RNA sequence: GAAAUUGUUGAAAGGGAAGGGCAUUUGAUCAGACA
RNA sequence: GGAAUACUGCCAGCUGGGACUGAGGACUGCGACGUAAGUCAAGGAUGCUGGCAUAAUGGUUAUAUGCCGCCCGUCUUGAAA
RNA sequence: AGAACUGGCGAUGCGGGAUGAACCGAACGUAGAGUUAAGGUGCCGGAAUACACGCUCAUCAGACACCACAAAAGGUGUUAG
RNA sequence: GCCCUGAAAAUGGAUGGCGCUCAAGCGUGUUACCUAUACUCUACCGUCAGGGUUGAUAUGAUGCCCUGACGAGUAGGCAGGCGUGGAGGUCAGUGACGAAGCCUAGACCGUAAGGUCGGGUCGAACGGCCUCUAGUGCAGAUCUUGGUGGUAGUAGCAAAUA
RNA sequence: UUUGCUCCACACAAUAUAGAUGGAUACGAAUAAGGCGUCCUUGUGGCGUCGCUGAACCAUAGCAGGCUAGCAACGGUGCAC
């Protein structure tokens, strides 16, 4: 067809944060369709991967990922906690994430 | 080729410089405990630089080794590098500075026989 | 109030400790009644205290219950020697209570799961706060914290 | 979800649309507000003349070109309470502003574009009915904006413009629906049918 | 000060050689809990007698419910209550289906109308109006109009998503 | 945070070991340390802390 | 033949200072084992 | 007159999803399941499988981004002054 | 300006009160996970544009302890007694 | 009770800001949620206390090992270590096939004081370890001596007729 | 200033991403009121019907989507004129 999607699109918001002191080892992320706690529960453990571009080619590719996993929710309104092996840069603010649907518990 | 460890952990792997030693060209890097009364650092104000501390210290399994996992001796002749022969897979021998270049070709023949591993071996190669 | 909490053995924070009600100790309840929360422990919650939180003081060290031998060898004289007699002497006040409960390390809780309940602690539970004498109520609270 | 957002400011009120667009602006979303004059706020007309008149008042002693800035355009009033909403002096800041564009009236490049509403911002949502509110395009007016003429003239142009592409549409509707009503009665409505289709 | 409930707190004199089996005091109040019902019941007793909580015990304490939960009453409440300078004395007429549903809407609104915290009201007695036309509120008495009816112009309906692709209706 | 009833990592002010640097004095010292731990007699346990006393501690007999 | 200071070449950043701490993106550069 | 349910409490009742941790290094102890030999979730992780073997992970360094960060020394109850 | 009791600042960082030596919470070895305190959950800003009963419309409204001020006397504004 | 009158100060102005009117205001009630170097559990570092272990043929009894708890700090006190000039002893130590010194957003070890290596320059002496000794460690003192900046190609180089 | 400058189609190299991954799907006005359908004497008209959220509508099957045979309609859709 014309959609070949297997991954529901995401938001980065921000790092986890006091009212003046962020830590950036845990970031939020926004799931589309989700405004639930409850809903919000599905997705815990699924993998996250963000994909961006560069200009030099290293393996034989110039399209770089880095990778994570949901651990928790966050707030009434259905946002997780999602860590990743390196943390996300601060410039990806509002930028999107594939979240994917493994590990499958269906 | 040495003994198994535990995987190594650095505490604080950034340098301890002294504070204001990028402001002042007088103020050199080596560290240097702050004394002043009013000093920020001493008492450790949000948004300052680190101080050592003895909680930083290295786990007692993995402390002096290097990331081959052997400890550096230093050796100047072969007298003192034939002390490893039985501790190759504890101990690593280096040739120091100011061994002359044919005296290290000596002492890498040597230590190929006995199996030592040496860390510098490209010291005065004349290639 | 410093003095009469060091000898409860209330050293940091949600830290517990049993107390046997007579008149004297009713009078230390009273000068200590805004740092603390007491109230009445059912056997549930003394059951559940000493088989995940329960430490023995022996030879000045902190030592885990894990196992029967260390009850005998340390209470045997007083006619303990399983955990279950321990307990029995707390949920029922015996001969030698003040020995099995000066036995017992002072117990390390943590902060209650579900919360205190309330948006400020330090006032009398009667007026909406934490501190104070909430009877049956302390098996709620201390459960959350253990 | 769309890529662009293009929200009608008529009938909403200028803090709670502020709030709710800055929100979109900072977690990557583009927003477009057409019909800035139509803009309402609460509170009767004198009262918020006069508040706009303290902040007249309010400009460097020594040099008036180095104080605030006080605009008058309906999207520049808007533009200055969102704007006080983000902390437009990072970088961060300024590119959620580069994603915001504000116009009065709905210019040629968004009037064949489809504008939603925010029911949280909505003054007939929001207000007890009785209560005073004040229109952004008559309050900008007072305080020295001069092209009310102009975009109430090209306003009312282009409604007369929609209104015939709306009298095709609807013709076109209606032949659908009698189309599609009298394709039922069929096997593969009936089907369609029992699986909510 | 929380969801009320209606407790019977019976009390007595801590017996003694001289007057043995001394006399039984029993008054109902309205409470978050237990533990708040018994302290008021010697707040209020150290108003009557000479008697409090270390000369004194707790016969008996039970919680009173409401024999008929579902059915709408009107209620007459008199109140004493402090202001910001001097005590007052108030009757309003409360309508509801049960004791403990009528005191909560009593209290928010004293706290409502003249600022009164919990701890400065007293509730002198609380009473059902059995007969009709002794109701002296027209506040309760529009509401026992034969025939009662009433629409709801306006409403509002709750958003679950942020846009809305279409102007909103309030009809009802 | 503890509210200590007493000074924290006070050391117990009892010599363990001697002062002197004394070869001989000190093999003493290591074989009454065996007894003292292995013979449960209170006479082994006096000696042993003896061998730590300073000049003054030691007047002559 | 050191530092302050200066010239040329090369790399980088710069909207009313510069410098610093934690974490990561990018560019350049580098050690360790191939058993 | 006979039940139901709400509220509160107990279970040494069962069971699903997610996250962090793997410290120790022959055996010894307390137990459980078995007629037995033995086995086990019982004094701290093992089994299986894939890709790559190099700047890929990682280190250093420059820059960019989010948050934070006032100039040291000194006298002083009090110093960014 | 000078005394009594206690707790603090000086000698002290950390979260909160925008901002502050003393107030609130709580005192500190280097890290990981969980739960909270005081204070908060429209946006800046991490967290309900939550739910519930009332009151208030100010041509100088009001908005949170220490704390950054307001009275006597009045109103057929409105509400309750 | 809330609101209004009473209620007048000087640069422009601050419920922290925007802004908010069945509030995002005031009184009160019930839940959910956010986060401290605080609390609970684990790892690692150090300190303190209490204990186990001399039996050779394998190296430290100041050694190895087990258990528990603890860690803020000015004036000040004590302890364990790093570095410099010189001295006695030792390694039959390094060295014109290149000592020392200096440079080096190159590599490694230590919590740190510091140590070591590669490369470049350079030309004659120098280091490890156990001990002895002192004119032994600098950021300040309107410190001493010497050298060098921004200001700056700036102020200025205009009395006495040409 | 050694055939430069400019538009067009693709041939190849380098450059960067504030962040495609089925479709930004178009009346206006009122809200103590309107949308749509129908009739008439065309009105501030009569009748019917809908709302209580886009949880919609369109689109969507094939080597990220190949090579061929046939049937029914003369539709639907892409590109270049
Ligand atoms: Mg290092
Ligand atoms: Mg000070
Ligand atoms: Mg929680
Ligand atoms: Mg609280
Ligand atoms: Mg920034
Ligand atoms: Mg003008
Ligand atoms: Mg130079
Ligand atoms: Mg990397
Ligand atoms: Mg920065
Ligand atoms: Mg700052
Ligand atoms: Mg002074
Ligand atoms: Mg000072
Ligand atoms: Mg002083
Ligand atoms: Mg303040
Ligand atoms: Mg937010
Ligand atoms: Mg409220
Ligand atoms: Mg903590
Ligand atoms: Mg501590
Ligand atoms: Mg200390
Ligand atoms: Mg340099
Ligand atoms: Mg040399
Ligand atoms: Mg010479
Ligand atoms: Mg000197
Ligand atoms: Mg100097
Ligand atoms: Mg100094
Ligand atoms: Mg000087
Ligand atoms: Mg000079
Ligand atoms: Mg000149
Ligand atoms: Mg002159």
């Amino acid at each position: 067809a014309e959609s070949h999607r297997l991954y529901v699109k995401g938001k980065h918001l921000s790092y986890q944060r006091s009212k003046r002191v962020n830590n950036p080892n845990v970031s939020l992320i926004k799931i589309e369709g989700v405004a639930t706690p409850q809903d919000a529960q599905f997705y815990l453990g699924k993998r996250i991967a963000y994909v961006y571009r560069a200009s030099k080619e290293v393996r034989g590719s110039k399209i770089r990922v880095m990778w994570g996993k949901v651990t928790r929710t966050h707030g009434n309104s259905g946002v997780v906690r999602a860590t990743f092996r390196n943390n996300l840069p601060a410039k990806t603010f509002g930028a999107s994430v594939r979240i994917f649907l493994y590990p499958s518990n269906i | 080729a040495s003994l198994p460890h535990p995987k190594i952990v650095k505490k604080h792997t950034k340098k301890f410089k002294r504070h204001h030693s990028d402001r002042y060209h007088r103020v050199a890097e080596n560290w240097r405990k702050q004394k002043g009364i009013d000093s920020v650092v001493r008492r450790r104000f949000r948004g300052n630089i680190s101080q050592p501390k003895i909680g930083y210290g290295s786990n007692k399994k993995t402390k002096f080794l290097s990331p081959s996992g052997h400890k550096t001796f230093l050796v100047a002749n072969v007298k003192d590098l034939e002390t490893l022969t039985m501790h190759t897979k504890t101990y690593a021998a280096e040739i120091a500075h100011n061994i002359s270049a044919k005296n290290r070709v000596v002492i890498l023949a040597r230590a190929k026989a006995l199996g030592i591993k040496v860390t510098n071996p490209k010291g005065r190669l004349a290639l | 109030p410093r003095k009469v909490l060091q000898l409860l053995r209330l050293t940091r924070i949600n830290s517990g400790t049993f107390v046997k009600v007579t008149k004297a100790t009713l009078e230390l309840l009273k000068l200590i009644e805004p740092y603390v929360a007491y109230g009445y422990p059912s056997y549930s919650t003394i059951r559940q205290l000493v088989y995940k939180r329960g430490f023995g003081k022996i030879n000045k060290q902190r030592v885990p219950l894990s196992d029967n031998a260390i009850i005998e060898a340390n209470l045997g004289k007083y006619g303990i020697l399983s955990i279950d007699d321990l307990i029995h002497e707390i949920i029922t006040v015996g001969p030698h209570f003040k020995q099995a409960n000066n036995f017992l390390w002072p117990f390390k809780l943590s902060n209650p799961s579900g919360g205190w309940g309330v948006p400020r602690k330090f006032k009398h539970f009667i007026q909406g706060g934490s501190f104070g004498n909430r009877e049956e109520f302390i098996n709620k609270l201390v459960k959350s914290m253990n | 979800v769309e890529p662009v957002v293009v929200i009608d400011g008529k009938g909403h009120l200028v803090g709670r649309l502020a709030s709710v667009v800055a929100k979109q602006l900072l977690n990557g979303q583009k927003i477009v507000v057409v019909r800035a004059e139509e803009l309402n706020i609460s509170g009767e007309f004198f009262r918020n003349k006069l508040k706009y008149h303290d902040f007249l008042r309010k400009a460097t002693a020594f040099n008036k070109t180095r104080g605030p800035f006080h605009f008058r355009a309906p999207s520049r009033i808007f533009y200055k309470a969102l704007r006080g909403m983000v902390s437009h002096k990072t970088a961060r800041g300024k590119a959620a502003l580069e994603r915001l564009k504000v116009f009065e009236g709905i210019p040629p490049p968004y009037d064949k574009k489809k504008r939603v509403v925010v029911p949280q911002a909505l003054r007939v949502l929001r207000l007890k009915p009785g209560r005073k509110y004040t229109t952004l395009g008559k309050l900008s007016t007072s305080v020295g904006w001069k092209y009310e003429d102009v975009v109430a003239k090209l306003e009312a142009k282009r409604k007369v413009s929609s209104a015939e592409y709306y009298a095709k549409k609807r013709a076109f509707t209606k032949k659908v629906a009698s189309a599609n009503a009298t394709a039922a009665e069929s096997d593969v409505a009936k089907q369609l049918a029992a699986l909510g289709y | 000060m929380a969801h009320f409930k209606e407790y019977q707190v019976i009390g007595r004199r801590l017996p003694t050689e001289s007057v043995p089996e001394p006399k039984l005091f029993r008054m109902r109040i309205f409470a978050s809990n237990e533990v708040i019902a018994k302290s008021r019941y010697w707040y209020f007793l150290q108003k009557l007698h000479k008697v409090k909580k270390a000369s004194g015990e707790i016969v008996s304490i039970n919680q009173i419910n409401e024999a008929h939960p579902t059915k709408v009453k009107n209620f007459g409440v008199w109140v004493r209550y402090d202001s910001r300078s001097g005590t007052h004395n108030m009757y309003k007429e409360i309508r509801d289906v049960s004791r403990v549903a009528a005191v909560e809407t009593l209290y928010q609104d004293m706290a409502a109308r003249h600022r009164a915290r919990f701890r400065s009201i007293h509730i002198l007695k609380v009473a059902e109006i059995e007969k009709t036309a002794d109701v002296k509120r027209q506040y309760v008495k529009q509401f026992l109009t034969k025939d009662l009816k009433f629409p709801l112009p306006h409403r509002v309906q709750k958003s679950t998503k942020t846009f809305s692709y279409k102007r909103p209706s309030t009809f009802y | 945070g503890i509210d200590h009833t007493s000074k924290q990592h006070k050391r117990s002010g009892h010599r363990t070991a001697p002062k002197s640097d004394n070869v001989y004095l000190k093999l003493l010292v290591k074989l009454y340390t065996f007894l003292a731990r292995r013979t449960d007699a209170p006479f082994n346990k006096v000696v042993l802390k003896a061998l730590f006393l300073s000049k003054i501690n030691r007047p002559p007999v």
